[PDB]
This record gives C-alpha cells, sequence and structure tokens, in this order.
C-alpha cells in the first residue's frame, strides 16, 4: 500500500512513543541527521574492511 | 489514531487498515502550534461538538 515516506516515518516515530508532531515539525533536521549518518557508514565501509 | 484522507472533495480521518470515514473533529485530532511550520499541510475546518450545545 503506498504512504508518502514523511507520513510512513509519522507512523514509525508514533510507534517508539514519540508523538507524530515531533516528526513534521523537526523532517528537515530528522531528514539531515538520517543523510548524514548513512555518509558515516560508506565512509566507514571504505575507510576500513575490519 | 488514525490518517488523514480525502475522496477528491471532502476530508475525513479513518483507521489505517480499513476504510472508515470520519468526520475531523477536535477529539478525533490534536493540536500543535502553527500553520507554517509543516511540510505539506492542507487546509479544512474542523468540527468542535461543544458549539451546537453552546447555541441552546
Ligand atoms: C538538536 O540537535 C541538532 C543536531 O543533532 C541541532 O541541529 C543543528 O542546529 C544548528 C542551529 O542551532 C545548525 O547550525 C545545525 O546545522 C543543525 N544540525 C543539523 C544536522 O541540522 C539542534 O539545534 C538541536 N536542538 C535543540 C533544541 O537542542
Ligand atoms: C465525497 O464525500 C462527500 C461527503 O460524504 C460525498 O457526498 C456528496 O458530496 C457532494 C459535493 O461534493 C454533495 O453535493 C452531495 O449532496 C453529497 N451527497 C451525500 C450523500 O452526502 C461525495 O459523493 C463523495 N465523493 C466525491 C467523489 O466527492
Ligand atoms: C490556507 O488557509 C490560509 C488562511 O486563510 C491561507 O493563507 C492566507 O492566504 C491569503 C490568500 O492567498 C493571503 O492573503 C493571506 O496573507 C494568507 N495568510 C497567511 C498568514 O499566510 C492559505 O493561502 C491557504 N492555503 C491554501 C493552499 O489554500
Ligand atoms: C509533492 O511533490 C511535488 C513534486 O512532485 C511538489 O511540487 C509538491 O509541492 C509536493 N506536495 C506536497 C504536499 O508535499
Amino acid at each position: 500500500l503506498q504512504i508518502p515516506f514523511a507520513m510512513q516515518m509519522a507512523y514509525r516515530f508514533n510507534g517508539i512513543g514519540v508523538t507524530q508532531n515531533v516528526l513534521y515539525e523537526n523532517q528537515k533536521l530528522i531528514a539531515n541527521q538520517f543523510n548524514s549518518a548513512i555518509g558515516k557508514i560508506q565512509d566507514s565501509l571504505s575507510s576500513t574492511a575490519s | 489514531e488514525g490518517v488523514f484522507v480525502s475522496n477528491g472533495t471532502h476530508w475525513f480521518v479513518t483507521q489505517r487498515n480499513f476504510y472508515e470515514p470520519q468526520i475531523i473533529t477536535t477529539h478525533n485530532t490534536f493540536v500543535s502550534g502553527n500553520c507554517d511550520v509543516v511540510i505539506g499541510i492542507v487546509n479544512n475546518t474542523v468540527y468542535d461538538p461543544l458549539q451546537p450545545e453552546l447555541d441552546s
């Protein structure tokens, strides 16, 4: 069933007991923290095989 | 507890796993802040069930 990704994340916030409006009011920050965090995965796996 | 949904002309709130449209009201919803913050918000009346009772 399709659902907009910002609304799928609002359901997933609401599932950990954080109210939906915490996402919609912080959506740019939450997206920046996510894009940054995947950038660290890419750097770590390039930096070391270990 | 639900999702906002439109049939193409009206707006309703429904539970997420079975289509059950309700009128949007001050019970079905909660406020947080002003209209300007949320990315992709829309405009509708929200019915307040007390107001017709204060009309008597
Ligand atoms: C919550 O933490 C985030 C970082 O995790 C803070 O976000 C930064 O805010 C400053 C301005 O105050 C910006 O210069 C940075 O670019 C922001 N970072 C990101 C990744 O967007 C945020 O300020 C913190 N909020 C509170 C209330 O403490
Ligand atoms: C969408 O929901 C409305 C409200 O339940 C449906 O009802 C009709 O809405 C039109 C205006 O769009 C009114 O003129 C009719 O009098 C309403 N009829 C009834 C039975 O209330 C509407 O049919 C629904 N569907 C669409 C495609 O808008
Ligand atoms: C949603 O409703 C608000 C409130 O009526 C609308 O904002 C006003 O729109 C008029 C017409 O463009 C402007 O003259 C006002 O200055 C606006 N007020 C503010 C505080 O911005 C808004 O345009 C509506 N949005 C949609 C998509 O219908
Ligand atoms: C949805 O995406 C389109 C581009 O495909 C954009 O123009 C529009 O402003 C977006 N609307 C909402 C409600 O996010």
